[PDB]
């Protein structure tokens, strides 16, 4: 299964496997972490929860939650160092694109962008590629909301509930379960079944100080992040 | 496979409780021998 | 930074290019396609199934157009197959900007295999985990080539790549001739598809696209349910 | 750029990469040359020939200017490329000092060429000797060799490639005053080096003789086989 | 083995252990802490005598970056200079062409980014530093950010990095940093880097303090003599 | 850095280098072409590999590479490393024509080519071409020339060869039938279909596994020509009628 | 051409039509054709059954083992249970009138 | 201690043959490739018990064969990968040049990949003598002709200069892999005597294939 550098350089095992991209996907779950992205019929919800371990830390610079652009937002799992240099390039490709092309970049023009990056690490035998996944969501005109995922084997997709973390398996089974019953979702209906995937999976029945949740919708497409007070408006209505 | 396909001939001459061997029960014998050969 | 700038390739004792071996072990592990010209136009189909439903399979395509008549599809690894694409989608137009003129389909494959010849030799680089089968019709003629990894390239009549495909150009030959048109190639393409695909293989399972003298197209998913209706 | 120190020393003090390559040299051909007062004299062995090919494409004589002949021993793809870098060295001595290049000068620039080349990066050392031969001006006829070390060295008669210490050790007991006599007299010595070699018996032996005036000239196997033939007729009578 | 060596390698189950090598080098480095008051920072570092024939003032843990920003530092001090010049060059550069001083969260970004730029690569190694950044605004406050070797930043009430963390932060969060002023914390910053490091490992010890605020007008400089004074006045009086 | 590299530069230490070594050990697998002369004209006579019932059969040639105006050569080995080379002395023949106005001597176009192939032999930390080659051509020096190259980047020029996968039975059986100055263009035809009769495995001499061009000189053309495969098979059966006889008589 | 299937069906075919135009050994060699044929493909998921019945018509035909040539009609019948009941209750006929020809009423 | 090295097939074999031809002393004989065996410990227990009895019985003579074959091919009935053929080599490291009381043994030695074995084990105090043995030359490939045609039947129609210089590199084992096989084309045939024909078509039956 292995011969030569094999296990140590993105090079070719003789299976055909490559193990230092495979290493790298279970480098997302050290984290200790879970996110759920799910799309709506006019809206787009990111659920993530977090994890404050101490009072001497401050509570508002834990977020996982990042502004890309004025309408795309995006939720970072894995590492947490390697997971910000990766907003920083989002930030920089999405400026260039206004700045070469005068309109505003499609959210699937900047996944793409970022996949072709995260696919030359797996590409050149000297670096590392970057063991942290990628969530994006945002507006497109005639296409209505939509999600995508990049993870760090250069690989994208559209989905249409998405989960991403160590209780990724479970979650994405719960929410399969939940699509193909083919019920119509309103704005307060995603919302409520992205906090009670992971409020299942996890089984935590958590108070609104824990999570935290972006969102965009085609009446105001900022995106956008809820307040605790509004967060637990949807908390307490969750428990009828 | 010859000696795979005329044992299995008095098979199917026993199959349906005869005494001799007849020459349809080798050509019933090698379409099952060779389809083997286009398995795997 | 910078580089390597050593080939992490060498010949073995045995004079055999052991990295280029273990690449077409990935390409054999994808996902199956094949594809067929017929004397009129050449017929591409590749066979994409989601892991659940889940995924969305209208947002990402395998069969991708290169020109106004030049299509391309793979079997192999998916972020390496758009690497080349979007390297094939420029060689088209230095080739234009210079004779004001649409690249011949034989033209098109002496430069992306030459990419990837000095791609498996140079320094620091693993070789690509893709083949490609490429169509097009130029000067009446169609065409249907074929890379690897290595860097080589043939001109077939018919043939299958990914998984069973060696029981798929067995199939292919048992059922191809030089006398078919268009519209027949596409029903004994998904014919030979049908012989590794799973249950069920609705119009979303598979996608195919097409070359006549009128330019490259790809298949709506209205008619391809038109074509797997009345089929095996 | 490949930047890597190939040649390296050792934990006693050697080279390895030099003295790896001066065993690509130990398998060559066999090259032999003496010098006369008037006219050089050196001819390699082993020809080899398969009788199916051109005899002029394997010619391991070259020269360099009209006055300096050059033979060697190794591996044939490394040696003309020594040639052709010394070809244009001698060729823009003439531009610079109006005077042809005499033979120590060409040696100095073949030598330094394979010095620094066993000390930059990512470069294996060159695996060929040779034998540079030329009469200079004022009819000073010498020669030299070059170990692929890069050590320029003069000598009365040497040999190098495979079988050569057996060769050199025959010189030593026959390179007399007399034997250097006449023109025909100093070949007489090399055909009967070559003779005490791998085995040549006239078939695969190519004399080329210099008289210090001309340019080189290869006899045909016409007069090698005269000569061998009295080279024996004198062995004949004696013993 | 042979998966710890390159920072290039993922182990077998999916982390980079020359980071974590790094990390295990600012546990020798003695102890620094800081915490924040109502309106301003102030750091401490115990500092070892090594020696008797060094110089009171030497080789100073506790540097000085802008002008109201300050940094304390704890790892191997080659290092530590090392990122110090850099944080200090990049922030004249946002001077020179932005006009204006720069603010924390973007200078803390800036830095991290440039730490972990050292974990991706064969042919350098990762910093063996952590260390902290603060300052006080005007118009922001007062702000408090500490940086691993691996890259990471979060925001503090109050933070601490040496060979006792858990045991310097233990009595921390019994402090009320929420509400004093930044007069009583000197005496309370010096207090509990007293109760650590035992008269058994070190043998004598040296006090140094930083301070920032409008109390020092937004300026960062080193407490005055007389103060520490009082707080080694208040030194031997937690025997009780 | 330094743990991953392969050191393909260096030598052994018996004094060889391993890597070319190698790569002229898969040079003996995986072709068979041969090359004739001795006369106006010379022919290049290559076997084809790849007899698989769905091909084109297009591109003029399978390993023959028209390269200058007035001659050709063929390849063998990896076909990738190849085309690399084969566009490489391309080009170096047209800029020669650019700088001299004059088409290039056939002997110093291989010359230039075995520069650059002994290159990568040599420094740069980089696989070589596992690439031999024939040449043939025509000047006004020397007429009708016939070279081969080597992956070590050294030639040679020569009246027969064999790069083959029995080349050394071939060579073998060159040399007991030959003449020097009177083969001429049919003797030669006819000597050809003799020797890869018997170095090629696969009996009888199917018409479609071989491939034969010549390279004849007409007054200001030098004229060279892909032999179809309608006077392939007429070749093949005249050596078929000739050794009923010469073996029945005997 | 490439199918195999297709060849089971018109071979059965002509099984059903030289012996209803009373030919029963050119019928025989038909069906032969149709039995070394069917021994190759992978799924004959239904056609079984329709060859199943067929090879206990002929075999009775001539009368000469009624045992074994009741024993396709049951195997001919198993094939069609609960899928086609219009060729299914026309095989209890067949199996029944062999029955009686066997003398075990 | 003697070594002896060279291409294979150019006689190392055959003048171990002539030794023990000659000697008076005892002659033992093993081959490198059965050293190795399947149970752990088992391999060094055989190399203690080879110079056990090559001691207890007179002056005595030890030749091994073929003793890379213990280091290059790795086979899966050794339990032990590698670090247990290493374990084998350090036992007979010692027996060559232990701290014991040796006696009258010599020892020689034989293989064809002299650059892969252990330099430990080739240093003067073990091993003393390195014999090299070279292809044969042209001149002494005439010698072996003679020697191999010697008792047989041959007809003068062959000259065996002619297949001299066939192969430019043919060992000693190849001339008398074609003068055997020439033989046995003369049986088929019933006939007493070799023609020049038997020795065409040899050399295309052992060289070429
Ligand atoms: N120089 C020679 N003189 C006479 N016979 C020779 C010579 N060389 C080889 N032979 C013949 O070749 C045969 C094999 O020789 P031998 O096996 O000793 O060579 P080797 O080098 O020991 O082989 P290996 O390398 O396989 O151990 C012998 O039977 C011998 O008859
Ligand atoms: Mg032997």
């Amino acid at each position: 299964s292995s011969a030569g550098f094999d296990r140590h350089i993105t090079i070719f095992s003789p299976e055909g496997r490559l193990y230092q991209v495979e290493y790298a996907f279970k480098a997302i779950n050290q984290g200790g972490l879970t996110s759920v992205a799910v799309r709506g019929k006019d809206c787009a919800v990111i659920v993530t929860q977090k994890k404050v371990p101490d009072k001497l830390l401050d509570s508002s610079t834990v977020t996982h939650l990042f502004k890309i652009t004025e309408n795309i937002g995006c939720v970072m799992t894995g590492m947490t160092a390697d997971s910000r240099s990766q907003v920083q390039r989002a930030r920089y490709e999405a400026a260039n694109w206004k700045y070469k092309y005068g309109y505003e970049i499609p959210v699937d023009m900047l996944c793409k962008r970022i996949a072709d990056i995260s696919q030359v690490y797996t590409q050149n035998a000297e670096m590392r590629p970057l063991g942290c996944c990628m969530i994006l969501i945002g507006i497109d005109e005639e296409q209505g909301p939509q999600v995508y995922k990049c993870d760090p084997a250069g690989y994208y997709c559209g989905f249409k509930a998405t989960a991403a973390g160590v209780k990724q398996t479970e979650s994405t089974s719960f929410l399969e379960k939940k699509v193909k019953k083919k019920f119509d979702w309103t704005f307060e209906q995603t919302v409520e079944t992205a906090i009670t995937c992971l409020s299942t999976v996890l089984s935590i029945d958590f108070k609104p100080s824990e999570i935290e949740v972006g969102v965009v919708t085609v009446e105001n497409p900022k995106f956008r992040i809820l307040t605790e007070a509004e967060i637990d408006a949807h908390l307490v209505a969750l428990a009828e | 496979e010859v000696k795979g396909v005329c044992t299995e001939a008095g098979m199917y001459a026993l199959r349906e409780r005869r005494v001799h061997v007849t020459q349809e029960d080798f050509e019933m014998a090698v379409a099952k021998v060779m389809q083997k050969d286009s398995e795997k | 930074e910078r580089g390597y700038s050593f080939s992490l390739t060498t010949f073995s004792p045995s004079g055999k290019l052991v990295q280029i071996e273990y690449a077409l072990a990935a390409v054999a592990g994808g996902a199956p396609s094949v594809g067929i010209k017929a004397a009129n136009g050449v017929v591409l189909a590749t066979e994409k199934k989601q892991k659940s439903i889940l995924y969305d399979e209208r947002s990402v395509h395998k069969v991708e157009p290169i020109t106004k008549h030049i299509g391309l599809v793979y079997s192999g690894m998916g972020p390496d197959y758009r690497v080349l694409v979007h390297r094939a989608r420029k060689l088209a137009q230095q080739y234009y900007l210079v004779y004001q003129e649409p690249i011949p389909t034989a033209q098109l494959v002496q430069r992306v295999a030459s990419v990837m010849q000095e791609y498996t030799q140079s320094g620091g680089v693993r070789p690509f985990g893709v083949s490609l089968l490429i169509c097009g019709w130029n000067e009446g003629r169609p065409y249907l080539f074929q890379s690897d990894p290595s860097g080589a390239y043939f001109a077939w009549k018919a043939t299958a790549m990914g998984k069973n495909y060696v029981n798929g150009k067995t199939f292919l030959e048992k059922r191809y001739n030089e006398d078919l048109e268009l519209e027949d190639a596409i029903h004994t393409a998904i014919l030979t598809l049908k012989e590794s695909f799973e249950g069920q293989m609705t119009e979303d399972n598979i996608e195919v696209g097409i070359c006549n003298e009128a330019g490259f197209r790809r298949l709506t998913p209205t008619e391809v349910k038109d074509y797997l209706a009345a089929i095996a | 750029s490949y930047d890597r120190a190939i040649t390296v020393f050792s934990p006693d003090g050697h080279l390895f990469q030099v003295e790896y390559a001066q065993e690509a040299v130990k398998k060559g051909s066999t090259a032999v040359g003496v010098r006369g007062r008037d006219i050089v004299v050196l001819g390699v062995e082993k020809k080899s020939v398969a009788k199916l090919q051109d005899e002029r494409t394997v010619r391991k004589i070259c020269a360099l200017d009209d006055n300096v002949c050059m033979a060697f021993a190794g591996l044939t793809a490394d040696a003309r490329i020594v040639i052709n870098r010394a070809r244009v060295e001698c060729q823009s001595h003439r531009l610079t000092v109006e005077d042809p290049v005499t033979v120590e000068y060409i040696t100095r620039y073949i030598a330094s060429l394979k010095q620094r080349y066993t000390q930059s990066n990512g470069r294996r050392p060159f695996g060929i000797s040779a034998l540079i031969v030329g009469f200079d001006f004022d009819g000073t006829p010498r020669l030299y060799q070059t170990d692929p070390s890069g050590t320029y060295h003069a000598w009365k008669a040497n040999a190098i490639g495979r079988g050569a210490k057996s060769v050199r050790e025959f010189l030593e007991k026959n390179y007399t005053d007399e034997a250097i006599e006449t023109d025909d007299l100093t070949i007489k010595l090399v055909i009967k080096a070559l003779l005490e070699v791998v085995q040549s018996g006239g078939k695969n032996i190519e004399l080329a003789v210099m008289r210090r005036d001309q340019s080189l000239k290869i006899l045909n196997p016409e007069e090698i086989e005269k000569y061998v033939a009295e080279i024996e007729k004198e062995k004949e009578e004696n013993e | 083995t042979g998966y710890d060596l390159s920072a290039s390698t993922f182990s077998p189950d999916g982390r980079v252990f020359q980071v974590e090598y790094a990390m295990k080098a600012v546990e020798n480095s003695s102890t620094a802490i800081g915490i924040r008051c109502k309106d301003g920072v102030v750091f401490g570092v115990e500092k070892l005598v090594l020696s008797k024939l060094y110089e009171e003032g030497s080789n100073k843990r506790l540097f000085n970056v802008d002008r109201h920003v300050g940094m304390a530092v704890a790892g191997l001090l080659a290092d530590a200079r090392s990122l110090a010049d850099i944080a200090r060059e990049e922030a004249s550069n946002f001077r020179s062409n932005f006009g204006y001083n720069i603010p924390l969260k973007h200078l803390a970004d800036r830095v991290a980014m440039y730490v972990h730029a050292y974990t991706l690569y064969s042919a350098v190694r990762p910093f063996g530093c952590s260390f902290m950044l603060g300052s006080y605004s005007v118009n922001d406050g007062a702000q408090l950010y500490m940086i691993d070797p691996s890259g990471v930043s979060y925001g503090y009430w109050g933070c601490a990095i040496g060979k006792a963390r858990q045991a310097a932060k233990t009595e921390i969060e019994k402090l009320q940093m929420k509400e004093m002023t930044c007069r009583d914390i000197v005496k309370e910053v010096a207090k509990i880097i007293y109760i650590v490091h035992d008269e058994v490992k070190d043998k004598a010890f040296e006090l140094e303090l930083s301070w920032v605020g409008e109390l020092t007008n937004g300026r960062h400089e080193i407490v005055p003599k007389d103060i520490r004074e009082e707080a080694e006045k208040y030194a031997k009086e937690s025997l009780k | 850095s330094r743990r991953y590299d392969s050191r393909t530069t260096i030598f052994s230490p018996e004094g060889r280098l391993y890597q070319v070594e190698y790569a002229m050990e898969a040079i003996g697998h995986a072709g068979t072409c041969l090359g004739i002369l001795a006369n106006d004209g010379v022919l290049l006579a290559a076997e084809r590999r790849n007899i698989h019932k769905l091909l084109d059969e297009v591109f003029f040639s399978e390993k023959i590479y028209k390269l200058n105006e007035d001659m050709a050569c063929s390849v063998a080995g990896i076909t990738s490393d190849a085309n690399v080379l084969t566009n490489e002395l391309r080009l170096i023949a047209q800029r020669y024509l650019l700088q001299y106005q004059e088409p290039i001597p056939c002997e110093q176009l291989v010359t230039a080519l075995c520069d650059i192939k002994q290159a990568y032999t040599q420094f740069g930390g980089k696989r070589p071409f596992g690439v031999s080659l024939l040449y043939i051509g025509w000047d006004k020096h020397y007429g009708f020339q016939l070279y081969q190259s080597d992956p070590s980047g050294n030639y040679g020029g020569w009246k027969a060869t064999c790069i083959g996968n029995n080349s050394a039975a071939a060579v073998s059986m060159l040399k007991q039938d030959y003449k020097e100055g009177e083969m001429t263009l049919k003797s030669a035809l006819a000597l050809a279909i003799k020797v890869l009769n018997k170095t090629m495995d696969v009996s009888k001499l199917s018409a479609e596994k071989v491939e034969i061009a010549t390279l004849t000189r007409e007054n200001g053309k030098t004229v060279i020509r892909v032999l179809k495969q309608k006077e392939v098979e007429q070749l093949i059966k005249k050596h078929e009628e000739e050794e009923a006889k010469a073996e029945r008589e005997k | 051409m490439d199918d195999k299937a297709l060849l089971v069906e018109v071979q059965l075919l002509e099984s059903k039509t030289y012996h209803a135009l009373s030919n029963l050994p050119k019928a025989r060699a038909a069906l032969t054709s149709a039995r070394t044929t069917a021994n190759a493909i992978y799924c004959p998921p239904k056609l079984q059954a329709t060859l199943d019945m067929q090879s206990g018509i002929i075999h009775a035909a001539e009368e000469k083992d009624w045992k074994t040539a009741y024993s396709y009609f049951y195997e001919a019948f198993e094939g069609y249970d609960s899928i086609d009941s219009p060729k299914a209750i026309t095989s209890l006929k067949y199996m029944l009138l062999c029955k009686i020809m066997l003398n075990t009423p | 201690g003697v070594i002896l090295y060279g291409p294979p097939g150019t006689g190392k074999t055959l003048l171990a043959k002539a030794v023990a031809n000659q000697t008076s002393a005892t002659f033992l004989r093993v081959v490198g490739s059965e050293l190795i065996q399947k149970y752990l410990g088992d391999g060094p227990k055989l190399v203690r018990e080879l110079f056990r009895v090559a001691e207890e019985h007179a002056p005595s003579i030890v030749f091994i064969d073929e003793i890379d074959a213990i280091g290059t091919k790795r086979y899966d009935s050794n339990s032990g990968g590698e670090r247990e053929i290493q374990r084998t080599m350090l036992e007979l490291l010692n027996q060559l040049d232990g701290f014991d009381s040796r006696g009258d043994v010599k020892v020689i030695m034989a293989t064809n990949r002299i650059e892969t074995l252990d330099p430990a084990l080739i240093r003067p105090g073990r091993i003393d003598r390195k014999i090299e043995f070279p292809l044969p030359d042209e001149k002494t490939k005439k010698r072996i002709f003679q020697i191999h045609t010697s008792r047989m039947t041959l007809a003068d129609d062959v000259t065996l200069d002619d297949l001299i210089m066939a192969k430019d590199d043919l060992s000693g084992a190849d001339i008398k892999a074609i003068c055997t096989e020439a033989g046995l084309m003369a049986l088929r045939e019933r006939r007493m005597k070799v023609t020049n024909e038997d020795f065409k078509k040899s050399k295309e039956n052992v060289l070429y294939k």
